[PDB]
């Protein structure tokens, strides 16, 4: 991945393919445990996202890639970033019920649409969908068309909401197209760039992806992904284990306090260890 | 709809 | 109020019960609010809390009240406040089903438990019961000990949690206290103090309260409260005037923009008062 | 439990 390649493509066009994202052991060890969640049907609640953090790492890793974090920090134009939110979630065949396509669509705005989005610099977001089955025109593609400004069409439509109708916006439709792409493969897209999912055509399997998005701290009133664990909970080994193998510059997406950070003391660094046995302190040590 | 959050006008939506 | 004056009851013994927070009209418009959601019984999936916003903002704007907000910061130190969660809740008596006593607990972790808390300065958490009926101890009072410091409790327990299991300190458990209010008090209580909610005695009625609790952005592994609203959505209208009617010291605490903040330019400036008509936007004004 | 989002080891939980 050329980091300043794929944030120029992000920036003229609002997507990036990459193919071959993951290879080898970890595209295996990627799909064994998105199948963990979700096997071959060959329902209903297997229709719904399941978001951060899994119960594997060969998942919670790849939101906080090192090669996705370097493209970000291109585009956006700062390193204060922080993981707005990381899902995994299948859709399903024509024979496991009724598959409808969204409407298109931008995702420019944080979840209470407290401000009006910016579509520059540090305000932009950054998507990924990391397709875990090959995806064809028939296992519903991803449809993408261009950043809403490049389009001509407002981050806020007349009906209160950041989609488009057809009825409003036919020549949105008329110039979608569909991302088809290998397992393994990551669509990188911005927040702003009008898309939408698809229905999936065939009648059998299901589409099996990880998803997830990225913002500035600068846009305050985002919210980063909310989850809830303790160290009693089943999970937490999982996620202490991710923690320790992480890098300082992987953490901050987490809210991670930075090395020279205030929070950091004697007192603090003695609990992290506790917490996070083998975790390396070295970077954060007063 | 289909998430695990809020609400997308049927269940709990994706955030 | 006298801010400073509570602020020193919450760092001496966690906790301050401010009588008559609410009076007058207010009250009653908070009451009649309240019970738009949770009727006189006079219940299964009324048991749960209602997050904020509400339908209402005579519950919406209490939890940013300026003289909650000046507590808060005496006790901080700092003004760059956050709301952390509000919610709603009723707790029904022993005809809608068995009530059960939480354990004594402390509330002084982030939700992912991502770092240790620290009980100092910046990194206190601080918790309000606004109380809309009138709390006996038959009415499930909440209960308090004092902060855990003081009781010589860690904030993390040998079984994982901010939890204190009866077997393993069974002092706390004798010196816990009930708090009785008339409706209208409001409890505000550090996160470190050890508490809990308790059984409802009583056969008839229910218990109504608004909870609220507010962080320092300096903890910045902690979520500001999570929700999810669109002008289309027919909660947006008293949200929006929600916004309109609060000051810019209390948009601060919902992450809203600061004055100064890079975020504001000529064309920010305009849709925020496209989204918000009547909004002043003069503290804001590059 | 008795909540809106995650889960208490029962339903949705209080956050
Ligand atoms: O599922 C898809 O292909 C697209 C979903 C979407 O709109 C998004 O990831 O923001
Ligand atoms: O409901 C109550 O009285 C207490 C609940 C509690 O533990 C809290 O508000 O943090
Ligand atoms: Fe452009
Ligand atoms: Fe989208
Ligand atoms: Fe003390
Ligand atoms: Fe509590």
């Amino acid at each position: 991945m050329d980091s300043k390649s794929i944030a120029a493509e992000l920036a003229t066009r609002g997507y990036a393919l990459v193919p071959d994202f993951l290879t080898g052991d970890a595209l295996t060890e990627a799909v064994a445990a998105i199948e963990t969640y979700f096997p071959d049907p060959e329902v209903a609640a297997l229709k719904h996202a399941v978001p951060f953090p899994f119960t594997s790492n060969a998942l919670n890793r790849h939101p906080l890639d090192l090669r996705v974090i370097s493209v970000v920090e291109e585009l956006l134009g700062t390193t204060d970033l922080r993981m707005t939110s990381s899902f995994i979630q299948a859709k399903y065949g024509t024979a496991y019920g009724e598959s409808k396509d969204q409407r298109l669509h931008n995702d420019a705005w944080a979840a209470s649409s407290l401000v009006h989005p910016r579509a520059d610099g540090v305000y932009q977001r950054v998507y990924g969908i990391l397709y875990l089955t090959d995806v064809t025109e028939d296992t519903a593609p991803t449809y993408v068309v261009d950043r809403a400004a490049h389009l001509g069409v407002p981050l806020l439509t007349p009906e209160g909401t950041g989609a488009y109708s057809k009825e409003a916006y036919p020549e949105l439709y008329e110039r979608e197209r569909p991302v088809v792409v290998s397992k393994g493969s990551l669509l990188l897209f911005v927040g702003d760039i009008v898309h939408r999912g698809s229905a999936y055509h065939g009648h059998l399997g299901r589409r099996l992806a990880l998803f997830f998005n990225i913002h500035g701290a600068q846009a305050r009133w985002t919210d980063k992904h909310l989850w809830s664990l303790r160290p009693a909970h089943p999970d937490w080994g999982t996620f202490r284990d991710l923690m320790i193998e992480l890098e300082p510059r992987q953490r901050h997406l987490l809210g991670f306090p930075p090395p020279g950070d205030d929070y950091w003391t004697e007192e603090t660094i003695k609990h992290l260890s506790e917490m996070y046995p083998g975790i390396d302190v070295e970077p954060y040590l007063p | 709809w289909y998430g695990w959050a809020s609400n997308d006008g049927e269940g709990v939506a994706i955030i």
